């Protein structure tokens, strides 16, 4: 039971040393590098009383990755895994995949393959990235491409940071995601989503969180990705794999988009006030404004929802709980799969950074669903795509890399069929 | 890792020039003499991206000052930071141009632009792999016009692929400090829009402006100028100099604002802009410096934005500050003014923030806009243009060095050519 | 088990409310932080009927304060028991109505009522089995008026069966603390005799008399008004939170009290009401507060009861004592003064008793009464409505929110016609 | 809960200044600029130990500007919201609206923008001037009027200084106040109105002052002003907001002419003397000769007269007091309005000025009322206008301006409407 991670881009590392940090404290790792099989399935034993993470941060500017050897968590890492490029992809999908992609993908493929070689129990592979920017874009795109061919087998979990309706920090963001998404439609088995101003209010509304950074926002988010494989870490009474997330939620080859959201997240003041039980976390979940993307559940049909629970939860509530989520007539599940829930449990609680924003909570749970809900979001984001290139605007950059206006009708055409099999598939 | 070669032209790009290193010395924590007093480990991390490390600790800026008079050397070495630029770099010429940008072109620049050349070409081969270069210079004059816009094609010859960035000072109808100034950024601007991939429309008469309504200072010298303009090509160059939260290289705001080849003319910005009279009086987080910089009496260039269209913009940031409020303040810009923004581009913001601010201050930004509204300043040049070519006048000092009148009127082709693609997009 | 779900709307909703809240918690031995230190172990028996259960053995009450202004949730948080209350059920608007219907019920009030029916549904999916809701307002001004009134109509869309109370404040002719409390509360009126099945009539007036009478307060606030009204919302939840020898829940004395679907406007009054400087020369037994409590200057409302005839009295009893002397007294009230009882009724008392009284006090009693004379203070108001609705005075306000004239003679319609309906019965 | 405030003319800041000075002592406000909720609502947080005041004085002439810039109060008040002109209104309701008013007005248009977007509970505006002379008749006039499109739907509390039957400090004031007045009437939301001799009446039997000042006179105007925006700044048993002023005293949409009135007013010997509660200044209050405007309210009705008082008061007194000011015959309210009593109550108590005249007292009340009192006083300013109108006196500067003898007939007429309306309501 091990699993390799890869972070790219500006939004990869960036959670990538929020989260790792998470990971350790949980399993006693100083960040000095050392203090018997919860840590195997992330860190390694190198030789006597020192570890090593089962991952690399991979990304073309070396501005984040040298902050961390010079960051706190230098000994932790390894020195040869922190891989550092010497020109930027700059929101260009083909910057950091043809011209600048070729030049560094050799020394990324060859590293997968040993540390592959040494491991036994590789279960699959997990990307977080964002196809927001320029290095999310390219370089994501062709190194799943190159291992797909190899392994192809194996599990892909993709993690992406997509821009929301009107809140963006780029401008050319719709070239960059539509032009990644046609390459992920095949490859990708499944790949979680996150907008970035539904986080903000997951922490203005709930958290009180009036100016947070997005330091913040790493932890919630670290908290979500520790939970989904946290039934591998340390042991619960009904276990899940990691392969449970791919035939469980993907009804078809192509559909395999699901969503995201996490509860309970309270302050420390409101946690003593708050209680804190299976119903209100189940009924929360569920809440679409709880969401951590921006899309109405109520438009679409849930394909499927996969619950996961941590901490001290016997099966009786959550089950009952479920029951009351049935009787519920303001959702509506689509005819097509009645009996889309998967409950999981494991008996580790939720972890607690020390002086996080987060409080401390004797249980919580990783709601992951799919449904149509996001059919009205590509639509949304091809809408837009669409007063661009009739305008033929920002094509001179791409087409300046090596890239001509052809694959660009094919990204369109490609978006075009993926939106009408969520209105067909949701009849 | 991406080192940036800096290059001057003309008697206000060396000055500005100047004014540039000095600027980022003092962030930097660089003495006078070379060697380093700063207090943060993060400074030396990316000092090779401007300076040339030497023995002693010492720090040599990467710099070329060029320069067909010989007096703008020696005021710029008898700075105080003259004497940290390296010695050789000082090139230059006897016999001045006098604002006249056919000697600057053709006669007296091909005998020095092979002394450029090959100093500039060494230190690229100094560096571990460059990005791009930036320029100052002015429009008007023969020095900055005339050197500045030749070795920028040859530049382009030689380094077809890397970023060409350039700061140029433009004219202005009421702050008129030449007589031949339209001739000289008529001719310019053929070279400008064709070979650099980025530009700075920087206004003098704007620099005017801007000091009265929020600086209030009653004697302002260029040396004030200077350092408003500055400080501008400090925020576009901080994320690969201190570390960030959201990076954003030379490239990476070039990719967002240049929309097609030939439109690049940003219109630039800084805040905050507050007198030392009124600082108590004021506060420095996100929602006020958001306003101040989408404020039309704000920016460095005399355009109205409100008699156009923003085509996109982009705020570089510089310090810790919270994500939300700024993500939450350029949300509304945009929409309460969705008539001043263009509806065929979803999102006309570009934004980018560091952790490292500058000495003095605890949250600072830099504005960089591309605009319809520019070509207002582009056709009244070209009317002082086309009025004064109509008669042939000013024209037998060009002719004398061999320039053909047609290249008078090709540069006309060409100024009429670029205030009609901003009228396209409006 | 019959969980009750506190809600609050207006500025005297939320101070009652908070006493309410307050005098209850000395009873059940709730600290202000929110942890138990009683000594009787029925306390924690029915803490969840109107408390929510937490960690550390603490109890927060299942209260929603819902104001339009900021500032009177600053001054119940602040309070001995402010701290108790959830943070997030802390639900507010920013700007007020300034003492206008339209305001809270059409444009003030449509963009909060979607916070606060979210927040209701969290609380009523977290008890087993809710019984009903008990409301504080009062009929003058807008929020209380305006914001109460709203959600009692979409409360009713959403809780058809359950039984919704309401414990609503009314104006007076002397003491007048609003210019434009006839118009609220006709408004207001309309939604509270078709909405809810259960009313509470309160009035200020009284509320002053009865302090100089029996209590001989010199310097009467507020708070001291507040104690009054406050232990009247405790008798009438009694039976259900503490064990008895006859239970009345709010059902139970709903269906005696309510013998028609609109007559349900009840009239309050608690005993025993003495002061300080005369409680040793009062006994506590049952028939002095029997005559103290039929007593025509002991109920908080202005009406008089010896001008009309009772429809049905209840009157909820605490502490141990015995069953003869209570059902023997409430005979020969209704027998010696069968001129001022309905002739149409056997009989019009409704007898319940407790065994745990209130601290401090042995044997007490509280007061609901439905009586015709109700109707004296509803046509005043309708005289003081129709005197200022006959010229459109003070009616522009209310239609720049979008109102209808027809709409204050419809509930001009609904104000003749309940004073009517108790005069069919006298 | 904010509030901006705007001073305009001679008679503008002449009291702005002694207002503020009143505002900065309660909040324990150092003139130098230093010192948690109660002063949000008129002073900001700027950074950290400092504050502004949310107000700007504009006014033409720049001999009163500039002694605030060279005054003790210098670095309380921003330097730039000091804004000063170059040329004099001199007594013309035109030259400040329509030439030397456009060239300044933009300066003052976009402050209030910046001002508001800065803010977030802002309730409305209140203005202070006076139509007795030529600022504060033209320009202020103009100023109402295009923020009015802006916003429109927030309040506007006007605050002039009206002159007197037979006392008058100008000769042209008819002129002013029937041009400025025709604007007023459809934009203005109420407007509480002094008279200048009968506030020197006021110090003069009551304070004992024979020879006061200016000064003087604005020191218990500012207590009248602050009493009605106490209920905001502090607590209350009974609050009272700024819409609270527009509801209760407006009966119909151009009858918004409130009057105002404020007791006790007692020296400093005969504070000690002269035993103060609630029974004694209810019935002072109502005293006609302690009236703010020499008008006679025997001649009219009382509409809507709102009470608020200040200090420990208990509720019960109040109500007591006002039940015998029911009962007395010599005053009369009109059919259309009984029940015309609004009461309010503040515990912080009034303040007190080093060495100022007022003396300090445990209780207040400030007591605004409408009625058709002040109906002959349009008819006698009117009557006036007539007589100076008839022989064309003084028309030739106003026509020297831009204006014409056409708007001088609309400013006539519209009186005229104005007096029969008075007339025919209070029947
Ligand atoms: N903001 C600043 N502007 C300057 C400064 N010096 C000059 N200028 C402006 O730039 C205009 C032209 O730029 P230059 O002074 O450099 C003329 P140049 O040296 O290029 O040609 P020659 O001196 O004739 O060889 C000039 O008319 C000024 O309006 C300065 O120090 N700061
Ligand atoms: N017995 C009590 N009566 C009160 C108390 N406070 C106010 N009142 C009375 O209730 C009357 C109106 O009730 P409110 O004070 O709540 C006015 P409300 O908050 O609903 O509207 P706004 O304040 O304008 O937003 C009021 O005029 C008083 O006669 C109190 O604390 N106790
Ligand atoms: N929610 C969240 N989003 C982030 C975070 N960091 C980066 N992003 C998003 O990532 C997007 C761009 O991703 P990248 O491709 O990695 O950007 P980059 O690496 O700087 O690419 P270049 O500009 O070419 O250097 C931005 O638009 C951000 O919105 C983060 O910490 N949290
Ligand atoms: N009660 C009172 N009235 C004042 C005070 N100051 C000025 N006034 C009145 O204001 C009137 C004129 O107001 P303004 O328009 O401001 O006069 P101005 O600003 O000098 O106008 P110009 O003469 O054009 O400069 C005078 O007739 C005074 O009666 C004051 O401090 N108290």
């Amino acid at each position: 039971r091990e699993c390799i991670s890869v972070h790219v881009g500006q939004a990869g590392v960036q959670m990538g040393n929020a989260c790792w940090e998470l990971y350790c404290l949980e399993h006693g790792i100083q960040p000095d590098g050392q203090m018997d099989d919860s840590f195997t399935t992330f860190f390694c034993e190198t030789g006597a009383g020192k570890h090593v993470p089962r991952a690399v941060f991979v990304d073309l500017e070396p501005t984040v990755i040298d902050e961390i050897r010079n960051g706190p968590y230098r000994q932790l890492f390894h020195p040869e895994q922190l891989i550092t490029g010497k020109e930027d992809a700059a929101n260009n999908y083909a910057r950091g995949h043809y011209t600048i992609g070729k030049e560094i993908i050799d020394p990324v493929l060859d590293r997968i393959r040993k540390l592959s070689d040494q491991c036994t129990g590789l279960q699959g592979f997990l990307v977080f990235h964002s196809f927001g920017g320029g290095t999310g874009s390219g370089f994501t795109s062709l190194l799943m491409e190159r291992l797909s061919v190899d392994y192809g087998k194996k599990s892909k979990l993709e993690f992406s940071i997509y821009p929301a309706p009107q809140v963006s920090t780029a401008v050319v963001e719709p070239y960059n995601s539509i032009l990644t998404t046609h390459t992920t439609l095949e490859h990708s088995d499944c790949a979680f989503m996150v907008d970035n101003e539904a986080i903000y209010d997951i922490c203005r509304r709930n958290l009180d969180i009036e100016r947070p950074t997005y330091t913040n926002l790493n932890r919630l988010i670290s908290q979500i990705v520790s939970s989904i494989t946290a039934s591998l870490r340390f042991d619960g009474a009904l276990n899940v794999d990691l392969t449970e997330f791919q035939t469980n939620l993907v009804p078809y080859p192509r559909i395999h988009f699901p969503l995201a959201t996490y509860a309970p997240v309270i302050s420390a003041e409101k946690a003593y006030h708050e209680q804190l039980s299976v119903a209100e976390i189940t009924n929360a979940c569920f809440e679409p404004a709880n969401q951590m993307v921006k899309c109405d559940p109520r438009h679409g049909k849930y394909m499927a929802c996969c619950l996961l629970y941590r901490g001290d939860v016997v099966p009786k509530d959550v089950n009952a709980a479920i029951a009351a989520i049935k009787t519920k007539r303001s959702i509506q599940f689509v005819d097509w799969c009645p009996t889309g829930f998967k409950v999981g449990i494991n008996y580790q609680p939720p972890t607690v950074v020390p002086g996080g924003d987060l409080a401390k909570v004797q249980r919580a749970v990783c709601m992951l669903s799919n449904t149509t809900a996001i059919a009205e979001a590509w639509a949304r984001l091809d809408h837009k795509f669409d007063l661009m290139y009739a305008k033929r605007a920002f094509v001179h950059w791409y087409v300046g890399e090596g890239m001509e206006e052809g694959e660009f009708s094919e990204a369109r055409e490609d978006m075009a069929a993926l939106e009408k099999d969520y209105e067909e598939v949701g009849i | 890792m991406r080192e940036i070669v800096h290059i001057q032209a003309g008697q206000c790009g060396n000055q500005i020039g100047a004014k540039f290193w000095e600027v980022i010395s003092d962030e930097h924590g660089i003495d006078p003499t070379g060697s380093y007093h700063g207090d943060s480990d993060l400074q030396l991390e990316r000092i090779n991206v401007y300076y040339n490390e030497a023995a002693g600790n010492k720090y040599v800026p990467r710099a070329i000052l060029v320069d067909l008079e010989p007096g703008t050397m020696d005021s710029v070495r008898s700075g105080p930071f003259g004497q940290i630029f390296r010695p050789d770099n000082f090139v230059f010429g006897q016999s001045g141009a006098g604002n006249n940008w056919a000697k600057g072109h053709y006669t007296e620049g091909a005998e020095l632009v092979d002394s450029v050349l090959d100093v500039v070409r060494k230190e690229s081969e100094s560096c571990d792999c460059l990005q791009g270069f930036q320029l100052t210079h002015s429009l008007g004059g023969g020095t900055g016009s005339g050197m500045g816009t030749l070795l920028i094609s040859k530049i382009r010859e030689e380094y077809p692929d890397r970023i060409m960035n350039t700061f140029s000072v433009m004219p202005s109808p009421k702050v008129s400090d030449t007589v031949v100034e339209p001739y000289n950024a008529t001719l310019s601007v053929h070279q400008l829009v064709e070979n650099t991939d980025e530009t700075y429309s920087i206004d003098n008469e704007a620099l005017y402006d801007i000091c009265f309504r929020t600086l209030k200072l009653t004697t302002p010298t260029y040396g004030d100028l200077n350092h408003l303009v500055s400080a501008t090509m400090s925020g576009v160059t901080t994320c690969l100099r201190f570390p960030g939260q959201l990076n954003a290289d030379l490239r990476k705001l070039a990719v967002n604002m240049v929309p097609f080849p030939r439109l690049h003319f940003f219109m630039p910005g800084f805040a905050p802009l507050t007198s030392r009279g009124s600082q108590q009086y004021r506060a420095l987080t996100v929602p006020e410096l958001t306003q101040q910089m989408f404020d039309s009496k704000n920016m460095m260039a005399a355009c109205d934005p409100r008699h156009g269209r923003y085509l996109t913009v982009a705020a570089i940031f510089r310090g810790r500050m919270s994500m939300k409020e700024v993500d939450e303040q350029m949300l509304n810009v945009q929409n309460k003014n969705s008539s001043y923004f263009v509806e065929w581009i979803p999102n006309n913001v570009k934004t980018a923030v560091c952790d490292i601010p500058p000495r003095g201050l605890k949250m600072s930004a830099t504005f960089i806009g591309n605009s319809t509204a520019i070509q207002e300043l582009f056709k009244r040049i070209s009317e002082q243009f086309t009025a004064m070519f109509r008669r042939k006048a000013f024209l037998h000092w060009y002719t004398g060095e061999g320039m053909d009148e047609m290249e008078f009127t090709e540069a006309e082709s060409n100024m009429n050519d670029l205030v009609s693609e901003y009228q396209q997009y409006q």
